[PDB]
């Protein structure tokens, strides 16, 4: 009866589809006026280098499931993958002289694929799946759980928790190639990094837990 | 500090009384 | 961001309006320009409805159709007549280039066979004078016409920021093949398909590729080599497209090796199998790519037109389009000793043959230098 009177009538469910959506179109244009700060200017943009915290405001009815701490796992999430939408659209925007744009595609492939491993085998596969769960809910309890085994889970796949100065720094510190590169508009100084650090990607991300190896052919 | 006479339902009483008294108050 | 779109003479004119004919045959706005009740989001290619167009005799034959609510030969005939309403037109472009919002690229749609290719001649210079910030991307079509066509060529061959192929003969030969017609008014009906499931991932917001810059500079390896090709089979699951989709028959282009590939998927397939799917493309190895860069495919979900069965549309940049080039330059080599400067068309044979002389060695292992 409760799950039955809370598909509407306090649509927690509705609440809960808007929020993934939110971030996770619209969210492009806002990122864009970034490129080009203040606190203000945001908002009036929004309501149009690691920072931007952001939340949200939850009626009671469904403030038990999407509970405080939940909140900063959303916006976890959000925070990593706006610098890869940053260095994907940075690398992009623009169009041994030559010579660099054989560094381009030799990087502007290697973010490229990275952005297809996060969205579409992990952001898209676990939310297909979460939609499919939610459907049949049947219990206050266990509406958690489901909910809860979809964030501690796209946290994991997502590598943010642990691994971090292992594995994660590498991605990051790689990361910005795509900033140095990007103002630059030493050029063999840096296929000698590049060729280094991709190859110690590689060479460190060939202990694989299981999953990683959907990106690992490049 | 538990009677087990009723343990192996316990759970589905505590999940339907609190569940209810939110249903009261909506 | 919203792109404008130019249809430029018979061809042009003729191709624009049955590709307007069907995007608005699927989205759920009727023929009059007034929406119907019966998601989309429509701004881009739509303003608050009538159409971003610019056309340019065709003109009664547009206002004859119940669509009224919804608004010599030589090359240098043309280039001349585009001088002589050089304000004349760019003033409808600014009031509304100016009138849009925030203007994001240039789509055009013309035939280099003869009036409109002398005043697209005209447009790439100069669009390319004013708009420094604006994407040019043309969608020509191919095949005394040799002379029409270099010309062209020439000017897409540093003005344009992207050209995608579409060649008649290619075209005429699925004419007869899969729907066993021997007529232009049926060939067009591919090339309307084919333009608008190209643009379904802007007009059906998604998550990836939100913006026109996002899907062409994943190809366009360098601004020399933005020329490309388009694949479209279906007329099953994920791997069984990608497969029909390699298969030369179906490829729109009358060693050699490819680019890079990216794939549009707008069926209810599941994203569970589409990366495996490149990776059996990867171990049967049914293309090769460059030697010297590392070269990737790329495949995109969307959404049909609910208004409106699994499809599939394929862009491609392959070397092999150099052929295509060197036929009507060697048919130009040969009306040249067969028959007031025409000193200028020496100059549009010199940096043609650069272009090709690029193909060639872009496939090779040592394309640095
Ligand atoms: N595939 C195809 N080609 C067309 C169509 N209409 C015209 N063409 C081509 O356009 C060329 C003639 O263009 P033309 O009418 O002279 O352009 P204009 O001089 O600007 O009026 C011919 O070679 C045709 O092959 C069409 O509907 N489909």
């Amino acid at each position: 009866n409760l799950m039955q009177t809370l598909k509407k009538d306090y649509r927690l469910v509705e609440y809960l589809q808007a929020m993934r959506n939110f971030f996770l179109d619209t969210m492009y244009d806002f990122y864009t006026s970034i490129f080009d700060q203040n606190v203000s200017f945001l908002n009036v943009q929004l309501q149009e280098l690691d920072g931007l915290t952001l939340s949200y405001k939850v009626p009671w009815p469904v403030d038990i499931v999407i509970s405080l701490e939940c909140q900063k796992i959303y916006n976890q999430v959000f925070l990593l993958l706006l610098q890869i939408k940053w260095a994907k659209y940075s690398l992009d925007v623009l169009l041994q002289i030559h010579r660099m744009f054989l560094l381009r595609v030799k990087l502007m492939h290697f973010v490229n694929s990275l952005h297809n491993y996060i969205m579409t085998r992990i952001l898209h596969s676990t939310g297909l799946e979460f939609q499919h769960q939610v459907e049949e809910a049947k219990d206050l309890d266990q509406l958690i759980k489901i909910h809860y085994r979809y964030l501690s889970t796209i946290h994991d796949r997502c590598l943010l928790r642990e691994k971090v100065s292992f594995v994660k720094e590498a991605i990051m510190k790689v990361l910005n190639l795509a900033l140095m590169f990007a103002d630059g508009w030493s050029i063999e100084k840096m296929e000698s990094d590049f060729k280094n650090c991709h190859m110690f990607l590689v060479t460190i991300l060939n202990k694989a837990f299981p999953h990683l190896e959907s990106l690992a052919l490049s | 500090t538990m009677v087990s006479f009723l343990k192996p339902v316990l759970k589905q009483i505590i999940m339907a009384g609190k569940s209810m008294q939110l249903l009261k108050n909506l | 961001r919203e792109i404008i779109t130019l249809q430029l003479g018979q061809c042009g004119n003729q191709i624009g309006f049955e590709f307007w004919k069907q995007l608005c045959a699927e989205h759920g706005i009727s023929p009059e320009a007034i929406v119907e009740e019966f998601t989309d989001r429509k701004d881009v290619f739509f303003y608050q409805y009538i159409p971003r167009a610019v056309l340019l005799r065709v003109i009664h034959s547009i206002l004859n159709s119940p669509y009224a609510k919804l608004y010599g030969n030589n090359w240098a005939s043309g280039f001349s007549q585009g001088e002589k309403i050089h304000e004349d037109i760019f003033d409808i472009i600014d009031r509304e280039a100016d009138g849009s919002d925030s203007l994001e690229g240039f789509v055009l749609c013309h035939s280099i066979a003869g009036t409109g290719s002398g005043l697209g001649s005209y447009l790439l210079e100069r669009l390319n004078d004013r708009y420094p910030k604006k994407l040019v991307q043309t969608y020509s079509v191919f095949p005394v016409q040799p002379y029409n066509s270099l010309l062209t060529l020439k000017r897409l061959t540093q003005n344009a920021d992207c050209l995608v192929v579409l060649d008649n003969t290619a075209l005429n030969r699925i004419a007869t093949d899969r729907l066993h017609i021997q007529s232009f008014s049926q060939i067009n009906q591919l090339v309307s398909t084919i333009m608008s499931a190209s643009t379904t991932t802007l007009r059906y917001p998604g998550y990836m590729n939100n913006d026109l810059i996002g899907l062409i500079a994943s190809l366009i390896p360098t601004p020399r080599l933005h020329f490309l090709m388009t694949g479209y089979t279906p007329l099953t699951t994920v791997l069984d497209v990608m497969r029909r989709l390699l298969q030369p028959k179906n490829v729109m282009v009358s060693n050699h090796c490819y680019i890079a590939i990216l794939n549009i998927i707008q069926g209810e397939v599941d994203p569970t199998q589409v990366h495996k799917s490149l990776q059996r493309i990867r171990e049967r190895k049914l293309a090769n790519f460059i030697p010297w860069g590392p070269a990737s495919i790329q495949v995109a979900l969307s959404r049909k037109s609910p208004y409106l069965r699994v499809s599939g549309l394929m862009m491609a940049n392959h070397t092999s389009i150099s052929s295509l080039f060197e036929r009507t330059c060697r048919q130009y080599d040969k009306l040249r000793k067969r028959e007031d400067n025409f000193d200028e068309m020496d100059t549009s044979r010199e940096i043609v043959q650069q272009l090709i002389d690029e193909y060639h060695a872009a496939t090779r292992p040592d394309y640095i230098s």
